[PDB]
């Protein structure tokens, strides 16, 4: 009885995300105390800023935060399944059926579900689609399943070429970080092969900065340069500038800002320098240029100075930023977002970061199955025939989970404006007499084959979806009481 | 659908606030600052940015106009009107059972047709000589940029600002400088007392020129007082500005325009004073007036006025002309707006609706109807019937091949924009349409607004 | 503008009534449950019953009940359609007041459009024979299906048609329904409803002794007085029975005597000893039905009792079924120009019995419009947009601002298909979009169908309506809204 | 007054329905429990009968009173199964609530239930059986065990089986245009205490409860040709002119008794007490007088013995006389002491033969339940002999019909199949409620019973005999047993009219949209 009151409060969680399922889904507006406007489809940022009342709401948050490691995308079609399993289980909990039979029967259904998902996943390899194909043709609609509907054609010819430079067995997520550049266009974004960061501070020689370097060398120094007492303070800073020139570093990255004495000495010799360097940008250079950070001038040596192919000063959005190109070791390609709207920059920021997860799991194993919610329909069709002979009461228990997967096609018809009953009758014959691969087609507004539609989705998303919804739904049934002090 | 219905009605109420301010003739409204100060200005971007409403739907339009102010700066009212017009048509098409993305897909396809149609109407003003080209830049601010009263003849203080960006920019017709172009105001006198010189005039504290040097020997920087003079006598500098002749309590950022124009540098300490930092300044005389007769990109327009809002509104009109002139120089595509291109692009989209038919016919009609809201709004602000105004424009553009016929707000007689010298940036109308539709797609995706607890 | 605020509040009160009945409109309408102050629960979708128990202190809302009651006098049917026509014209009158149009101009615009709407209905009329079966059901089929019992209306459709065709005239008269009585009884189902060719009295007599179970070759009499001593004792009552046997009257009909004479036990035993059938506890309102049907003259005094004032019947028996006692009369003598019939209604619950009764009165009033006028038009709100096609097309000839209100009257006709789409679970605009293209050109009688969910011929689905249903209602609805706009304010008086 | 519309009214309709539905849930099944009702008059009534509860039940919801009138109509049409039928309105309206909140149109729900029940008759045609049923040796006892459901009489139903069967055996007559039926509702039931249930005696005739004034009269009449008279008039002492009227009225009474003595009536039935004047004439004429008779019991005497009640003595003239056509006939009159009283036993009547039943119990509250329980069993046998079609009991009918509706939903298809699936899940509450009252698991037997009926339709020859298909269920032990070993069955007319009468009952709740409450005067 105490769990039922906890479920009803958690039902409204995915019922607010109810329209968000599918590429036609909507977004949720969140305004915090700082008046920060956040518009995104991903529920991870939604549940993070969502006010929680009962501790059961935090359960879906912990799974959503861990969803980035397991899958990272399709969170609208996953978290909603955790509330649907407990929605249809209410009549069973009111009867003499214990929640243990629901939890024990759930693992028996997932064990049969994952067995069929691995059966649906087929790896041909051989002469079929290879690199630059599976990541383009089959990943066209797979990368972004929710947003970027109009700009999808732009990123397939751009973002796919950026993730192609990432070799298997490495999968570095530290070098894929993006930046926020106001103004410009989305399809006009320039590809960056090296470390690029903002200046964050204006110089008097901002227009006089060197345009480009033939053989630049980046050196990271934490020494703070700031100005009998006058002659002593000016001489000590001057001696530190001469020791840096001995190494022959054309680019010097300083953590703390520098005064006019260090700027004038570097400007006359055409030596580049940048202040207010963040600690996160220093680790990015170590994995790209391969230099080192020297705290003082005692241990500085010429071999600690790295180098890169060439340097270029880029001017975009009425502001100039540092641009590195031709780094010795680069596992990815830096992308710089553009556009005048801040929400759009943050909108595609969550989408592009979710697209790299597909490239990560594809390099390990290349597999595709029928998308568009047709995966649960074939699994639910097989569970109806098996559960009849499986352990007594488990027939009606698994059939409840079989009908719980029917929420996915009902949600796809809600946004598209279709009928929830009409799609079930057409798929029931399509997943029985129509074998398997026949899915639903939104473009032609009818039922068709996803094999000829070119739309596929990785089956690894559905594998971790049941595991992420396993401990999430089991924790609700395993907790029969909630106590809040004061 | 019921939640977004109230958001569209709330967005239309926001557009109705600035509805009377659309166009150069557009009338403003009194805005009261939260501190009690009254703000009266004819710029639509200034009132809308400073105004803050309750509902979050109005705050979403503030971020849309925030990017329009930093880019365009003049005529930002048409951005909200066009965005609200797309939402006004959403009360019908979405109610018909069509998904917003299906309607949103027709807006992006119709936007490419409007951009392609607008490109065919581009008229290059740089094809003539420099005499007619520089005259078009001055006449560009004569009509389109004129808004407030007394601006009837503004060319006294306007020509100083128009010729300011001309001498800075190279004759190759491609340049951008946002560093050295700034406005310096003064409270007093009249707007007609402005002057055009090369330099900067501050509020803080003469000598004859020399032969070899460019004169005044400008150097940017009782026993100790005379000891520093001996170091000046080594360089022979006649006028020296001492931060840390002499000045008292001057700022470092204010002296940056002096060191850049004179090729000088900031001297941290008197021990670091050297001759290599000696600059060149033509004349310095008293409030000292700094002038430079050599070639430099530093130009500051000294402006006077009896009130703060008089100087502030005058500078914002002249400062926003930097992006206007840059689009008339660096950008070779110049189009004639003010009811000309808006109605012309609407007729091309209306013909595309009947070609595709299907569900895009009503989608393309909503985009053409949205562009028709600008001339209907200008008609009410000009005192003309909206139906009779659009019926006249469409009748002439179909019978005659001239696409420059547009709405006449101020009673200029003939509606030809080419004879009236009404020019609008080509990139301006492109960014206003795309960014407006960019937000309208996010408005239709609003489901439930989550607000933190008070 | 106080008068403008009063009429604005009257529209809100008019839309409140129209929005409630909107759920009950059409064959897909929903019933309403109301709790009366007396403690009786009546659940029906009939606009006459809903507004009968409606208690609202608003003066105009009280007048709206008489507006719908006026449609019951002229037509008496179509309560699932024509009821909203009152609030339909008032809903669009809000924008008419903002334009500064005088109320008399509004009254003249709707009255002139009312005469134009009648001529449009006269162009769409169809040939309907006086005696037929399937074609006469098509006109009523819109109103035949309302209550839950409409599933059994397949047998009730020819019964309601043949009931009116039994007693009627080919001269197109008013077709008075007083000759056709609907009698009810406890027990049975609506599928067992049968029609009788003679007067059937369901009144339950006291039946103290109840000796005779039936009478063969009996003369049915009508007695207003009561047999009892004025208020040796039995000798006075036996002499009265001798006068009864003198005229050979075996059936006595007596009204309710409990006001004065009450009832005597000796008089009940004398009639049972001679096996004389008698029925007591009869309402006074039944005197007109029994006198004209059987051809019997009322008798106020035993001295006036004679054979010339008595009728005759072949067989008079009492049918006992499901515990209910009904009296069926076989054969009728002393035939007159006002013959009567009877239809036995069978039901379970008293609410269900009255539920099927209102459905019959709604069906019987349909043939009255077909007999008076043989014209026939399409049903299901199909002509509503078709009439608007001939209206808004002429708006260009209205010569000035009159075209604005001329289109508002045509736009008010779109309310009928709008309410049918929402009651049938369909999109509102999707229906309106298909109708505007369908009614544009091709033929006539086409329109939306709630069963097939599409625009097609209405006679293919056997859904039609008489021509006089919308003819008198629209004219009456347009006349009532004229007087509503004549209210400047509401002022309380003595 | 108060006007509230929307979906909140339909949610309130099922809320008030489920509130009163809990009354008949605990009383369902032979193991069901009774419930006590406070009449506020100082007494109380403990009854499990839905017809009696819903009558006294106070329902403040207007739609909740519809279920009250539904049980009243089922008493005349069926006469039993009050808590085994009306109970379906709980989940049937609850499953429809989920369809109202969805996009399902109410007509689809209405038409979905109509097509399901219309085609359900063909599904019932498979489980039908004739009146002979098994090889015999048990004929009307198996149908007498149908009343065991919802009642506690199943413990004593062993001895009461032959009592109900033999009571309706000799009451046979000819009516309904020549049809042979048993005129039930005419059986006299006497209340008594002591001994046990096995000591209940069955009287194949009429039994009268009264007190004989004079014990010296011929109480027991030996031999046939016994004449019995019935008079509604009261003959006793009742109101110097006062003494003269007393003597004149006394002569009128003695004259009316003289007409009865001349007719030779052995038994004289009077409504009120008998004075000493009439007792002296009865002793000399060897006539047994009877006083304190009920008018309702005298109506059955007129049909049984053939003695018509006399309202008054008179004719066309002013002469008072008693005709001989008002005399009754029987085989014998025997008087024995029954429960601290001597009752008159009239057996072997001429016109029509009746039967009387004497019952024993703990207290008056027990006899009231035992009387109505056995009185409802008389209608079970009556409705069974009308239509020879019978169906097996044990709750296996609802679980079997729901499986055929699964494939029937795929036949119709479209949007009407979803209402059929919800209608199948609504009928599942009947077998689950029986498990709650039996202190067993619900889905245990439900999932197993449906497994035997799942392959029931898949058997081509019916492979060998019945491996799966079978009927009947054991509530006590919680196992699946055959209908022959369990010996339980139910009439078809009771099962058909169950959902047929509930059809328009549940839809009437769905037809409710706007609720309006008018303030009382």
């Amino acid at each position: 009885g105490q769990i039922i009151s906890n479920i009803n409060a958690c039902v409204a969680v995915q019922e607010a995300l109810k329209p968000t399922l599918g590429p036609l889904g909507s977004d949720i507006l969140i305004v915090t105390s700082n008046q920060k406007t956040t518009i995104s489809n991903d529920g991870a940022t939604i549940l993070k800023l969502l006010d929680v009342v009962h501790p059961a709401a935090k359960t879906l948050v912990d799974i959503s935060r861990a969803q980035d490691a397991e899958v990272g995308d399709g969170t609208t079609s996953v978290t909603i399944l955790a509330g649907e399993l407990m929605k249809e289980a209410k009549p069973f909990l009111e009867e003499g059926i214990s929640s243990h039979l629901i939890m024990k029967g759930y693992r028996k259904a997932v064990s049969l579900a994952v067995e069929k998902i691995n059966e649906l996943a087929v790896d041909i390899t051989s002469e079929k689609s290879s690199g630059r194909e599976l990541l383009e043709r089959c990943a066209r609609t797979a990368m972004s399943s929710k947003l970027i509907h109009n700009n999808a054609d732009f990123f397939v010819k751009m973002c796919v070429d950026a993730v192609l430079s990432l070799d298997r067995n490495d999968l570095d997520d530290k070098l894929i970080g993006i930046k926020k550049i106001p103004g410009g266009a989305m399809e006009e974004s320039l590809f960056i092969n090296g470390v690029a960061f903002k200046k964050t501070f204006s110089y008097a020689g901002f227009e006089q900065q060197p345009k480009k370097f033939n053989n630049p060398k980046i050196l990271s120094l934490n020494v703070e340069l700031e100005l009998a007492i006058v002659d002593a303070e000016w001489q000590l800073i001057f001696e530190k500038l001469r020791q840096v020139e001995e190494t022959g570093a054309n680019i010097v990255l300083s953590k703390l800002p520098i005064g006019d004495l260090a700027t004038q000495f570097f400007a006359d010799r055409n030596i580049f320098c940048a202040g207010r360097v963040s600690a996160d940008d220093m680790n990015r250079v170590i994995q790209a240029v391969g230099g080192s950070i020297q705290s003082t001038t005692s241990d500085i040596k010429p071999e600690h100075l790295g180098t890169c192919a060439l340097f270029e000063e880029m001017q975009i959005g009425s502001e100039r930023y540092n641009l590195f190109q031709g780094c010795p070791q680069a596992k990815t390609c830096t992308l710089l977002l553009r556009g005048g709207a801040e929400q759009v920059i943050a909108e595609v920021e969550r989408s592009l970061h979710d697209a790299i997860m597909i490239v990560k799991r594809a390099l390990q194993n290349k597999l595709i199955v029928a998308g568009g919610g047709a995966t649960e329909m074939e699994v639910s069709k097989c569970l109806r025939d098996y559960s009849k002979t499986i352990a007594g009461k488990q027939q009606m228990i698994i059939n409840a989970f079989a009908k719980a997967l029917e929420v996915i096609p009902r949600q796809l018809c809600e946004n598209a404006g279709f009928d929830a009953i009409e799609i079930l009758n057409k798929l029931r014959l399509a997943h029985s007499k129509g074998e398997k691969w026949y899915g639903v087609v939104f473009e032609t507004e009818n039922i068709g084959d996803n094999f000829a539609k070119f739309v596929w989705e990785p089956a690894l998303v559905k594998i971790n979806a049941l595991n992420s919804a396993t401990e999430a739904t089991n924790l609700i049934l395993s907790v029969d009481e909630t106590i809040t002090n004061k | 659908l019921e939640a977004k219905k109230s958001h569209i009605l709330a967005a239309r109420s926001v557009a109705s606030i600035i509805k009377t301010s659309l166009g150069p003739r557009g009338l403003d409204k009194i805005l009261i600052s939260p501190d009690g100060e009254i703000t009266i200005t004819n710029d639509g971007a200034t009132i809308l940015s400073q105004m803050e409403l309750d509902n979050e739907i109005a705050k979403l339009l503030v971020q849309l106009s925030k990017s329009q102010d930093d880019e365009i700066g003049d005529g930002t009212t048409g951005v909200v009107v066009l965005a609200s017009a797309l939402l006004d048509q959403a009360l019908e098409l979405i109610q018909k059972g069509i998904h917003p993305i299906k309607i949103a897909n027709g807006f992006d396809e119709a936007a490419k047709l409007a951009i392609s149609k607008l490109e065919e109407t581009c008229d290059d003003i740089s094809a003539s000589n420099d005499e007619l080209f520089r005259d078009f830049l001055l006449r560009a601010a004569k009509t389109s940029l004129g808004s407030k009263i007394v601006s009837k003849d503004h060319d006294r203080f306007a020509e100083m600002a128009v010729e300011a960006v001309i001498n800075v920019m190279d004759k190759d017709r491609k340049d951008v400088d946002f560093d050295l172009i700034k406005m310096q105001g003064r409270v007093g006198g009249s707007i007609s007392d402005s002057k055009l010189i090369n330099g900067v005039i501050l509020d803080k504290d003469c000598v004859l020129p020399k032969e070899g040097s460019d004169g005044v020997k400008l150097a940017i920087l009782q026993d100790k007082f005379k000891e520093m003079i001996d170091d000046v006598k080594k360089a022979g500098a006649d006028v020296v500005i001492c931060q840390w002749p002499a000045v008292r309590w001057v700022g470092g950022q204010e002296l940056e325009h002096i060191a850049i124009s004179t090729n000088g540098r900031i001297v941290p300490r008197f021990q670091d004073l050297s001759k290599d930092k000696l600059g060149t300044c033509s004349r310095i005389y008293e409030m000292l007036i700094i002038e430079q007769s050599k070639e430099t990109k530093t130009v500051t327009c000294f402006v006077r006025g009896s009130n703060k809002m008089i100087v502030d509104e005058a500078e914002r009109a002249l400062h926003d002309s930097l992006c206007v002139v840059r689009n008339l120089v660096k950008d070779s595509r110049v189009v004639y707006g003010g009811g000309a291109a808006e109605v012309t692009m609407s007729l091309a989209v209306s013909e595309e609706a009947d070609k595709q038919r299907g569900i895009d016919q009503y989608a393309f009609r909503g985009f053409a109807q949205a562009l028709d809201t600008i001339p209907m709004t200008l008609a009410e602000n000009s005192g003309l019937d909206p139906i009779g105004t659009l019926s006249t424009l469409k009748s002439k553009q179909l019978k005659e091949k001239i696409s420059n016929i547009g709405v006449d707000c101020l009673g200029y007689g003939s509606n030809d924009m080419k004879e009236l010298f009404v020019v609008d940036p080509f990139i301006g109308k492109k960014q206003q349409i795309l960014l407006a539709t960019q937000l309208c797609r996010m408005i239709l995706k609003i489901d439930n607004v989550i607000i933190s607890g008070k | 503008e106080k008068p403008q605020e009063v009429r604005k509040a009257n529209i809100i009160a008019a839309r409140s009534v129209a929005d409630a009945i909107r759920t009950s409109l059409g064959p897909k309408g929903m019933d309403k449950m109301i709790k009366t102050s007396r403690g009786e629960i009546i659940i029906s979708n009939d606009g006459h019953t809903i507004l009968k128990q409606m208690a609202i202190l608003h003066p105009v809302a009280r007048m709206l009940v008489e507006v719908s009651a006026a449609q019951d006098s002229e037509a008496g049917d179509g309560t699932t359609s024509v009821v909203i026509l009152t609030g339909a014209l008032l809903g669009a009158a809000e924008r008419l007041l903002n334009k500064g149009i005088h109320p008399t101009i509004i009254a003249d615009s709707f009255q002139s459009a009312a005469k134009r709407s009648v001529d449009i209905l006269l162009e769409m009329c169809h040939k309907v024979s006086l005696s037929d079966r399937e074609q006469l059901v098509r006109a009523a089929s819109t109103s035949l299906s309302s209550k839950i019992v409409s599933q059994y209306s397949s047998f009730l459709a020819p019964l309601a048609v043949d009931s009116v065709l039994k007693i009627s005239d080919e001269n197109s008269k008013n077709v008075d329904l007083n000759d056709i009585r609907l009698v009810k009884k406890v027990g049975g189902t609506i599928d067992d409803t049968e029609m009788i060719d003679g007067v059937v009295l369901t009144q339950t007599a006291i039946k103290s002794a109840g000796g005779p179970t039936r009478k063969e070759k009996a003369k049915i009499g009508l007695i207003q007085f009561q047999i009892s001593p004025p208020k040796e004792e039995r000798a006075y009552l036996l002499n009265i029975c001798k006068k009864i046997k003198k005229a050979k009257c075996n059936v006595l009909l007596i009204q309710k005597s409990i006001l004065r004479d009450a009832v005597n036990d000796l008089a009940l035993h004398f009639l049972s000893k001679l096996n004389i059938m008698v029925v007591k506890d009869i309402e006074r309102e039944e005197i007109e039905f029994l006198s004209k049907g059987l051809g019997c003259k009322p008798i106020a005094d035993i001295e006036l009792f004679t054979e010339d004032r008595l009728g005759s019947a072949d067989l008079v028996e009492e049918i006992d079924s499901d515990g209910s006692k009904i009296v069926r009369v076989t054969g009728i003598r002393n035939n007159n120009a006002r013959p009567t019939v009877s239809v036995v209604i069978r039901g379970a619950n008293n609410m269900i019995i009255d539920e099927t009764e209102r459905s019959l009165h709604d069906a019987l009033c349909v043939i009255r419009c077909l007999v008076k006028e043989r014209g026939l038009i399409a049903g299901g709100g199909a002509p509503e947009i078709e009439i608007s096609r001939r209206l808004s097309k002429e708006a260009r000839s209205m010569e000035g601002v009159q075209a604005f209100i001329w289109q508002e009257f045509a736009s008010a006709l779109e309310v009928i298909p709008t309410t049918l789409a929402e009651n049938a679970g369909l999109n509102s605009i999707k229906v309106v979009t298909e109708l505007r293209s369908k009614h544009e050109n091709g033929e006539l009688n086409d329109g939306i169908s709630v069963r097939r969910s599409g625009t097609t011929n209405t006679y293919e689905e056997h859904i039609l309506q008489p021509v006089l249903v919308s003819t008198s209602a629209i004219t009456l609805a347009s006349e009532c809204v004229k007087s509503i706009l004549r209210i400047d304010d509401i002022a309380f008086s003595r | 007054g108060e006007k509230i519309s929307g979906d909140d009214i339909r949610n309130q309709n099922v809320l008030a329905t489920m509130a009163v539905a809990n009354v008949v849930k605990s009383s369902l099944g032979p193991v069901g429990l009774d419930k006590m009702l406070v009449d506020d008059i100082g007494d109380f009534t403990v009854t499990n009968d839905g017809a009696t509860i819903l009558s006294l039940l106070d329902v403040q919801h207007p739609a909740g009173k519809i279920l009250v009138e539904l049980a009243q109509q089922q008493d005349r049409e069926i006469g039993d199964g009050t808590t085994s039928v009306v109970i379906i309105a709980s989940e049937l309206l609850k499953r429809a609530n989920e369809l109202v909140k969805n996009k399902i149109h109410p007509t689809t729900i209405i038409t979905g239930f109509r097509v399901a029940l219309r085609e359900a008759i063909r599904f019932i045609n498979e489980v039908l059986s004739t009146s002979v049923d098994t090889l015999g040796k048990e004929t009307l006892i198996n149908i007498a065990k149908t009343s065991m459901s919802s009642k506690i009489i199943g413990a004593d139903s062993d001895f009461f089986s032959n009592m109900v069967v033999d009571a309706l055996l000799a009451v046979k007559t000819q009516n309904s245009k020549g049809e042979i039926k048993y005129p039930v509702k005419a059986v006299n039931v006497l209340k008594a205490h002591g001994k046990s249930a096995t000591e209940s005696l069955l009287v194949p005739g009429y039994a009268l409860n009264c007190t004989v004034a004079s014990q010296a009269m011929p109480k027991r009449i030996a031999g046939g040709n016994v004449k019995i008279a019935c008079l509604d008039l009261n003959l006793q002492k009742a109101r110097e002119q006062l003494e003269q009227i007393r003597k004149r009225e006394a002569g009128i009474v003695l004259e009316r008794v003289k007409k009865i003595i001349d007719a030779g009536a052995q038994v004289v039935l009077t409504t009120k007490g008998i004075d000493d004047l009439c007792l002296k004439e009865f002793v000399e004429a060897k006539i047994m007088g009877v006083r304190r008779c009920k008018k309702e019991d005298l109506r059955r005497i007129a049909r049984a013995t053939g003695a018509t009640l006399v309202s008054s003595m008179s004719n066309l003239e002013g002469e008072e006389t008693f005709e001989s056509s008002y005399l009754g006939l029987c085989d014998e009159v025997v008087q024995a002491k029954f429960s601290d009283d001597e009752c008159i036993l009239i057996k072997g009547t001429s016109k029509h033969s009746s039967s009387s039943i004497i019952l024993r119990g703990a207290n008056d509250y027990s006899l009231d339940e035992m009387e109505r329980s056995l009185h409802d069993s008389l209608s079970v046998v009556k409705r069974t002999l009308e239509s020879g079609n019978v169906v097996p009991g044990g709750g296996c009918v609802e679980a079997a019909l729901n499986i055929y509706l699964d494939n029937f939903a795929t036949t119709v298809g479209s949007r009407e199949q979803l209402a059929i699936a919800e209608f199948a899940a609504a009928l599942l509450i009947i077998p689950k409620t029986l498990a709650v009252n039996a202190a067993k698991d619900s889905s245990e037997l439900v999932a197993k019973l449906r497994s035997y009926h799942a392959a029931s339709q898949m058997a081509k020859p019916e492979v060998k005999r019945r491996s799966y298909r079978n009927y009947g269920l054991d509530l006590i032990r919680g196992k699946i047993v055959d209908e022959i070993h369990a010996g339980v069955l139910e009439p078809t007319i009771s099962k058909v009219k169950s959902l047929k009468s509930a059809l328009e009952a549940c839809v009437a709740i769905l037809r409710i949209d706007t609720m309006i409450t008018v303030d009382p005067e």
